[PDB]
Formats: C-alpha cells, structure tokens, sequence
C-alpha cells in the first residue's frame, strides 16, 4: 500500500479537462474508414470562405433582397452604404464569419470586404471603399471618408474587387460582442464619379458583398453562441 | 555571501557618505562606509520576498450565496439568490488588492479554489446533499436567466461541478487582451464627454455564475461560496507607493471624504523617543 | 501512459496542424493566380 | 572640465542649456526607441515625423507663491496643441512617443526652497466625490494649463489633495517614481528622460495618458528680505522617437 | 488497480501549497508579452529606493509639513528631533520601507538614514547624528548622544548625508511588530557648532529626511498588514 | 512530473533569483561613483 | 548683472514665412536656445542658413 493526500478538486467534473476512462465495450472493432473528401482539421480553415453580407438589412422580415446593396445611375459625390464593424453583431452576425466568432471570446486579424458588380455590362462606375480606423466618427461625406483606408474601385471586365480592413489596433484582441475601447472602425462606400446605365437600360442595379477572414486571423476562448437556444427539450 | 566586510579606521580625501539626493538616486551606502565592521556572511538568499512567493498564495476573493427552494412561483430566480453570478473582478476585496496595487501591470496564471458550505437557519430534519455547477460565462455569451436555462447546458462553457462541503479547483491561463492587466488606467474607453474613467471599462472580463444543481427538499438550504484566487507564473512592472486611504469603489482610487490622519502624531515633540 | 486497453479510452487527440484552406477557398479547376487577370 | 552641472540637449531645432544641473534620471534606466517587429501588432506602416515633431515646446510659465500647492501635467495631453506634434495626435488613430522633460526654477543664493520633479506611469486620479464616482474626462485633460493642486474641488473633476497624490498614496513615498529633486541650493533645473512604458505597443493618444509630470513645492520658497515672495517655474518637455499610425480623418474630443 | 492509503490531511485546502491543476481553458493562447520598462523581482529591490520619512509628526491631521524638519539659527548645543526605531511603527511605518517590512514578521540588516539640507546656499551649520544600540535610554544631551554611533555632518555643497544604522544585536532577527527583547535603538540629531544664516534672511530652515534598506537586509516570514483592513465587500 | 498538457496548470514558478535595483536607486544619466563628488 | 543674480531667457530665429513672434509661445516653435546665466558669461546662438534660394540680397 502507497500512501497518498487528496488535493482540493478531487471528484469534481470540469466539462473542459481530458483524461482517460475505461471502455465500456471492451474489444470491440470500429467501421473501418472510407475517404470522403472534404475534412475540415481547422474553423480557422473555413472561415476564409467568403459569404453574402446581408447588408441591406432595412427591411422587415428577412428577404433575398437585403443581400442586395442599390446603385442609382447618375447620382454623384453621394454615399452608397454604411456600417461599422462589430464583426459580432449587425450586418456580419447571420454571415459564416460572424457565426463562427460568436463561438469565441476574442478574436484579431485582417478582414477582407469584396463587392461584386451585377449591373449591365455596358454600364460603367467608379466607387470608393474606404475603411475608418478606431477614433473618429463614421465619415460623413467622401471627403472626409478618402483620409483614411480607401480603394477606388473601377467597375469593369473583372466583376468583383477586394477590400482588406488591415488590422489596425493598440490592443492585439478585441472582443466579439460589441465593446467601446475594443472598437474597429466603419466601413463606408461613395460614387468616385458616378453609375451610368447604357441606353435603353433602366433603374437600379446592385452590389453584391461578401465578407470573409484573411490568413492573419485569430480567434480564443471558446464560449457559447447568443444565436441559439431553447424552452424545453426536443424529441423524436 | 558576505554581508560585511572588515574595514578599518579611514582619513581620506574620499568621502561615500556626502551624496546630492536632488539627482534621484539612491546612493549604496553601507556600514563598513562610516564605521569599522568586521566580517559577516549573509546566510539568506531573499527567497519569499520573490514577486512569485508575494502574489502567489490562495487569497479570498469574493464570497456569494444562493439558495436551493422551490422556485415555484418565483418571477425572478437570479433575485430569489436561485443562482446567483459575481462580475469577475478582483479588486473587490481589499486585502490581496492592496498588494497587487503595489505594481503597475501584472501578469499572471490564475489558480482558483472555491469552497461551499451549506446552512440551514431554520428548522429542517435533515442537510441535503447539494451539487454545485459554477459556470464561467465571458463576455457575449448568452447570459442565464433561470436556475435551469439550456445556458446551463454549457455545451461550450468551461464549467465544474463540485459537492457542497467539497472544494473545487482548477487553473485559467493569463486571460488578458494585452500584455498585462492594468492595475491602473488614466485613460477612457473613448473620447466621450461623460464615460467612465479607470479600468472598470477597462478590466470587464465577464463574469462567474452558479447554482445547484439538484431540485428542492421540504426545507430550504443557504449555500455560501467563497472564491479563492492563487497567481501562479507572475509578472510585475512598475513598482509604486504603497495604498494609503481606504477603498471606497472597484477599480477606482477614490478615497472616503473626512478620512482620518494616516500618519501617527506623536505623543510629544519631534524631540520625543 | 495509456492504464487502459482500448483506443477509445485515451484522451482527446492533440491538434491537427493540418490546415489546408483550399478544398473551400479555391477549389477552381484551371488554377488563378492572384494579380493575374480572373478572367483572361 | 565636464560637471555634473553644465548640460546641452539638443533635439531637433532646438537646444537647452543648464549651468546648474543635478544629473538626469532616465526612468527606469531605458532610453527612449521605436517598436520592435517583434512588438508589433498593427499591421500599418508607421510615420516617423522626427525633428518636426521631437523638438522642445515650452509649456505657459507657474508662479510659484508661498501658498502653493503643486502643478500636475498628463502626458501627452499637454503637447495636444503644440506644432505639428499636436496636429499627427488628432490626425492618427494610434501614436507613441517617449519624453525629454526639463523643468527649470532659477533664484539666488538667499532663498531657500525645493520641489519634487515626478513622473508617475499611469495615475488614475480619484474622484473627490468619494464612492465611484468618476473623473470626467475634460477635467484630466487639461492642456497645457495642467490642473492646479491649489484650484478648488469643481464637480466631475479629480480630488486635488497632496500629501495623498491625487490617488490615496502618500506624497512621501512619491519617490519610488523616477524623479528629481529642484533645490534652490543646488539645482536650478530637472530632466528627465521618459521611455514610452504601455501594456500595449501603440495606443490612442487622446483616450489614455500614459504619464503625469507632477511638480510640488516640499520645502516652501522663502525669499530673501524685502524680496518679492515668488519664483516662476517653466516646464518645456520634448518628444523623442514618435511614430504614429493608422491615420484618417482626425479625432474630435469632448469640449 | 494499484493500492493506496490516505494519510492524515487529504482533502484539506492550506491557502499556501503549490500543485498542479487541470486548465480550464484547455488549449488558448496567451497575447505574446511586448517589453515593458520596470520589472520588479524581489521586493528587496525595491526597499533600497530611499522615500521621505514624516518625522515632524506633531502635527494633527495629515500634512506636507511632517516631512520637514525645522532648523533654528543661532542655538549652539540643542536637540534638532529624536525617535526610536521601530521600523514598523511610528514615523517609519507609512514610509515604502515600513509598508513592506509590514508584510514579514522578522527584519534584519542596516538601515540608511540620509538627511537632505535646504536651507539658503550662502548659510552653513554642522550637525551630528547619533545612533544608540539597544540597552541604554535615548541619549539626554549630545554628550550622551556622542559616545554611540554618530557622524558629524558639515553641511555644504554636497547637499544630503547619509548615516548608516549598522545592525548591532545580539539575536539575528527582531520583530517587525515593536518588541522589546527585539529592540532596536534611538537616532538623535543635534547641533554641533549651529546654524548660521547669511544676511537679508530670516527663520527657520527644514531638512527633508530619507529611509531605506541597505543590502545586507533580510524580511521573512510573510504575514498581513495592520495597514489595510475593510467592513463590506466593495461593488464597482 | 507535469500531470496536465497546459502551461497554466503547472505549478508556481521557482525564484527570479534575478534581482537588479539599479534601474529604481540609480536610473541617472551619468553614472555616479560612490566617493566621489556627487557634483563636480 | 551681478554675479549673485540668475536668469533664463529663450532667444528665438524664426524662418522666412511667418511673422515676428508675439509671445514666446509663438516663439519657441521655431529655432531657438534656452540660455541659463551662470559662470559662463556668453551664449552663441546661429541662425543657420534656412532658405529655397542659395543667396539672398544684402540690401
Ligand atoms: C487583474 C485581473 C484579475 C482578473 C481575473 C482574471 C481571470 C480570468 C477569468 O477567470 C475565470 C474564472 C473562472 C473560470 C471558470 N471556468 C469554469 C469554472 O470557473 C474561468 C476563468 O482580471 N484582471
């Protein structure tokens, strides 16, 4: 007989520690495994897939039509959206991104933003993305919104252009529920000159956005998600 | 390791005892500089004075209470103390405070131990045998509001269960944001004409929540927590002066007004022994 | 040190450190590289 | 023939000399320098405005009176206005910077006197308030003016108090900050030399000062007879190694 | 299944142990460490820094004024202050080295007591300091004062002087907490010829006065303060 | 013998054995040497 | 002055472009020296060479 203390904790269950158990059918012989392609080792693999922000949001009840950012032909110096960016919360929540950072407390990196055009090929516009460090307050005219992170985006043969929010912060985490001194930034988008249908073309015509996590990215602490839960147990 | 050297008798043109403190320094003057010593060993190493020895032992940090009873009826379980939650944080209690406070920024390991015992103020024929279920709820999680919520499920929530009279541990690495955690903040979480000042906006780092798990007896029973809280693996900058006046709020220096005098008079003139 | 006789009965797995994006990112047939037109 | 005594600064387009120096501290024994890569977080290309903006400003002139309390400046509140160095602080998202601070009394050999020049890393200032209640924002971040441990409680503002540094400490043990001491005796000027000390590589430079110079009359003036009871004290203080980054459109603060 | 036996003790929590734990954040990564000037190791680093001691403690609700010591012209023969030295009481104890030596129950080593003058350049005085061992009353007159441990200091343009308060004792440590068996002595300070002011100058003159530990210094035992106590838990 | 996978979960961290006050006596520009004048 | 005296002055050069300086805060932004009178009698400021155009006229 060697003789032993039992610390504090012992018999506790902590949901997160990792240890050994007995098996409870002993000798018993799994289904061998087949390929299937399409494994994922990483959330941080799947992340850096781009999806829709529903970033047309004002509606009233969920519809295809608030992935659909408008475009009006001949306004001009004007603003095309606005948001800011609580990754966590608003427009990003219901995306792949903000779902998954919602599983976590912290997270670091940069994002990357693309518009994709759908308006007629014989159309034609210049646009100008521009992203607002931490500090000030959303633009509120180009002017103000081309003195910091900005891309003029000229709309051609190639459909799609991709904006990268750079990290820029003091602190290297914020959180990903919305808090003051963890802040972003904004994100704004404004005619550089103008959208100009061709003829016998008309209305509106819209932006697609996507929004995804570049390879820089960080995410830690697990937690649970705020977009899910229930009132009594389910059954069959 | 001497302590002393032996010196002797001195009559030089060199003196180590006439300094200029105006220059911010604090000369290393020593005995054998102004009297004849002989020779002594130190026979000490400085071991439990280390930042690591300082900080490092079990310090209690907050002490809660919640009730097992039948919640029938209750419209508001986190006020019937149905479970109860504490606002991580530990500046709360002033005795560990004043010694971190004794540093700038700290970094640190934490290692908790938290004790339950049960109570049963009035009449009951017997002490129940109750399970705790502490579960660390961060900062953006879906806050729980009854005693038996699917938050309490914890699917992705560290969380312990442990018996009431028993004691549960374990350790959480360094959770800050940045390099340390700021014992001090002269700063705002942003330029705003009225938002809090200090490091309450700064240290939110979400909070504690408990509760028992089992359903109620015919009697009711008080189950009283107490948190301890263990530095493990610590780092300290910025040494600074030493907590003067009483506490008065978390995370703000603030002193009570018509405090007292800190420093003793004398009984008697500066002359006195 | 494994007490037990089953695999099942071990701890978890230790971390992958596989991370290979491009099944989902870029699962393109003829391949692109960035800075070259996307549609040529 | 070199002293103690005598001293040059010279930083950028401007230079002080001092006849009468008592050393200079360097807090912490670290001499002012960028960011390391390895430090680095922010992914942004910083800018480095060096002798337009590491030049030496000298703040508004004190007068210090037998009745004086002590002066205390935030760091880098009082250059907020000061050239282009102010102009990059509004302008950027995120700055850094270390300090040369000279501060300067001068008086003759029959006065008697002597302040205590501190730094102090982060001094978070107690309400006089008492409770939690806060410290607004305008009344720590007074500018050049700096806040005047002899005004009067004004509400919203800190606790101005000085045998307990505006925090619940002892004015006496002020001395583990790094500091130095004028003493008309001796002395007739302080310098210290501030690296930039943060839990964070870069910072916002208007939402957190990281440092209070705080001068404070000890042993009080005592002029010679028949001679005006009052000194001037001037503080002019430099900044050294500044980069800023993450720059837009420029910060607007409260009043 | 290997045999044990519990021994006395299991089960206990001693606030002072040291053992390991499972994490409950199995797998995050701490934010990197960036440098930061003034790392403190030991808190024997830090009682070596000499802070002003309020001798002048006469007064009655705390004030700048303690710390200074009144010098008065002309007086030849007289006591300038006295106290005994109990470090961790009386003037000593609101220094930064009393507030430490508060944490240990046991001191030993020297002690630096450095006097810094301010009065006018063109005065002079010369004044002697005297440390009594423990044993005998604390010295009546500077006759008495003379024959222990002393420094005459001349005051010039070296403006501070710094007495050492050598360990003399029998027993290797004494108490922090005043003890008498523990004692440690008396520090008196007296005129030696006198102070002398220069023309056109009048009243009194102060001498600011310092504490620290010299590194011969040992604390051990570590304990709560008498310094800080409370009655309700603090809320944010 | 460490029991647990985590760097957190390991014991207390054995002595700095560093100690150097020198950066909070003496943080002077021009180093001072003890006997000589403090200034010259 | 006498030997028993004591002062500090500033004395300011301000480049081509802006105004005389009206008050020393205007002052000190441009080259300038703070000068302690001691034992050292003398202080030598220069006005370096600032100028677009390699000469200028002497009228
Ligand atoms: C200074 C300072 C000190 C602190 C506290 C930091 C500790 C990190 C978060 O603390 C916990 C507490 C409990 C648990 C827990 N998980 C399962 C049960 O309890 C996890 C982290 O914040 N700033």
């Amino acid at each position: 007989g060697l003789p032993t203390t039992t610390l504090p904790g012992s018999g506790q269950f902590l949901t997160t520690d990792d240890r050994q158990s007995p098996s409870a059918l002993p000798n018993y012989e799994p289904t061998p495994r087949i390929h299937i392609p399409g494994k994922v080792h990483n959330l941080l693999e799947i992340i850096q897939v781009d999806t829709l922000i529903p970033m047309n949001n004002t509606h009233t009840k969920d519809e295809v039509n608030s992935y659909l950012i408008p475009l009006n032909a001949n306004r001009q110096n004007e603003q095309v959206f606005g948001t800011n960016l609580f990754i966590g919360d608003g427009v990003f929540k219901t995306t792949l991104l903000g779902e998954i950072v919602q599983y976590y407390t912290h997270w670091s990196g940069s994002l990357r933003f693309s518009l994709m055009y759908t308006g007629p090929a014989l159309s034609s516009a210049k646009l100008i993305l521009a992203y607002t460090p931490p500090g000030a307050r959303g633009p509120q005219d180009r002017r103000e919104a081309m003195l910091g992170t900005h891309v003029v985006w000229d709309i051609g043969l190639q459909s799609t252009i991709v904006m990268t929010i750079p990290w820029t912060s003091g602190v290297q985490f914020r959180y990903t529920d919305p808090d003051t001194y963890t802040s972003a930034g904004f994100l704004s988008c404004w005619y550089q000159t103008s959208l100009i249908l061709p003829p016998e073309t008309t209305g509106q015509v819209y932006l697609l956005s996507f929004i995804s996590a570049c390879p820089d990215f960080k995410l830690r602490l697990m937690k649970d998600t705020q977009t899910i839960s229930q009132t009594v147990a389910l059954t069959e | 390791t001497v302590a002393s050297i032996s010196s002797g008798p001195k009559h030089t043109q060199k003196v180590p005892i006439l300094t200029a403190n105006e220059t911010g320094a604090t000369m290393p003057v020593l005995p054998s500089d102004s009297i004849e010593t002989r020779t002594t060993y130190m026979h000490f190493n400085g071991s439990e004075t280390d930042v690591e020895c300082f900080l490092g032992r079990a310090a209690c940090v907050h002490v809660t209470e919640i009730q097992n009873k039948d919640a029938t009826g209750i419209d508001n379980h986190r006020e019937a103390k149905l479970f109860n939650d504490w606002k991580i944080n530990l500046s709360s209690l002033v005795q560990l405070r004043k010694k971190l406070e004794l540093f700038t920024y700290v970094r640190f390991d934490s290692e908790y131990t938290i004790l339950a015992t049960a109570s049963q103020p009035d009449s009951a024929n017997y002490s129940s045998n109750l399970v705790v279920q502490a579960m660390y709820v961060p900062p953006g999680a879906p806050n729980p509001k009854e005693w038996d919520d699917y938050t309490w499920q914890s699917a992705s929530n560290p969380s312990v269960f442990f018996k009431v009279g028993d004691t549960s541990r374990f350790s959480v690495p360094y959770v800050g944001l940045a390099s340390a955690y700021n014992c001090f903040y002269d700063g705002y979480s942003h330029d705003d004409a009225e938002t809090q000042y200090g490091i309450t906006v700064l240290a939110h780092m979400g909070s504690m929540a408990f509760r028992i798990v089992n359903e109620h007896d015919e009697h009711k029973t008080l189950v009283k927590i107490r948190v301890y809280h263990r530095a493990k693996h610590v780092e300290a900058w910025i040494p600074r002066a030493p907590r003067a006046l009483p506490y008065t709020s978390i995370g703000r220096t603030n002193y009570p007004k018509n405090t007292e005098p800190v420093i003793k008079k004398r009984k008697g003139d500066i002359k006195s022994y | 040190i494994n007490y037990y006789k089953d695999a099942a009965s071990t701890s978890s797995a230790g971390q992958s450190l596989s991370m290979d994006p491009s099944k989902f990112t870029e699962p393109v047939k003829d391949l692109m590289l960035k800075g070259a037109p996307a549609l040529n | 023939g070199y002293s103690d005594r005598v001293q040059q600064i010279t930083l950028g387009n401007s230079t002080i000399t001092t006849q009468e120096a008592a050393n200079a501290v360097v807090c912490y024994a670290e001499w002012p320098e960028y960011l390391p890569d390895v430090d680095a977080s922010d992914v942004n290309k910083t800018s480095k405005p060096d002798t337009s903006v590491c030049r030496f400003y000298t703040l508004d002139s004190k007068t210090w009176t037998t009745g004086s309390k002590g002066w205390c400046w935030k760091l880098p509140d009082a250059l907020k206005d000061m050239g282009v160095f102010g102009q990059n602080m509004f302008f950027h998202s995120l700055g850094r910077s270390g300090y040369t601070v000279h501060v300067q009394c001068n008086a003759t050999k029959f006065h008697s006197g002597c302040l205590l020049v501190v730094v102090i890393p982060e001094h978070q200032l107690a309400s006089h308030e008492g409770g939690n209640v806060s410290v607004k924002y305008t009344f720590t971040h007074p500018g050049e003016r700096g806040i005047d441990l002899s005004s009067a409680n004004e509400v919203g503002g800190p606790v101005k108090d000085v045998l307990y540094n505006m925090n619940g400490t002892l004015l006496g043990n002020l001395l583990i900050f790094p500091h130095q001491f004028i003493n008309l005796r001796t002395n007739n000027t302080a310098t210290i030399v501030i690296p930039y000390i943060n839990s964070v590589p870069i910072d916002s430079m208007t939402r957190h000062n990281n440092v209070s110079l705080m001068v404070i009359p000890i042993a009080p003036l005592t002029v010679p007879t028949g001679a005006t009871p009052s000194l001037p004290i001037t503080v002019t203080i430099a900044p050294m190694c500044t980069e800023f980054s993450g720059i837009r459109s420029k910060s607007i603060v409260p009043q």
